[PDB]
């Protein structure tokens, strides 16, 4: 299917957007975000509507849609 | 900041 675009909001209000498929395991987004922030992936927690995003969660499982927001907090 | 959008995407082996 089509890519959807998700907005990842950092603790400093910065944003990095990601295009993912509905079947993409979100570990791939977590790893890329952590790489671009220059921090270990295990130092961060990623939330969708306040709930923790697991490595093997997909946008389909979480009910995500185009332009949904993920927030990043310190673990 | 500028907009940032990231796209998340053996027989040749010799080692």
């Amino acid at each position: 299917g089509e890519y959807i675009k998700l907005k990842v909001i950092g603790q400093d209000s910065s944003e990095i957007h990601f295009k993912v498929k509905m079947t993409t395991h979100l570990k791939k987004l977590k790893e890329s975000y952590a790489q671009r922030q220059g921090v270990p992936m295990n130092s961060l927690r990623f939330l969708f509507e306040g709930q923790r995003i697991a490595d093997n969660h997909t946008p389909k499982e979480l009910g995500m849609e185009e332009e949904d927001v993920i927030e990043v907090y310190q673990e | 900041a500028e907009e940032r959008v990231v796209v998340i995407s053996n027989s040749s082996s010799r080692y």
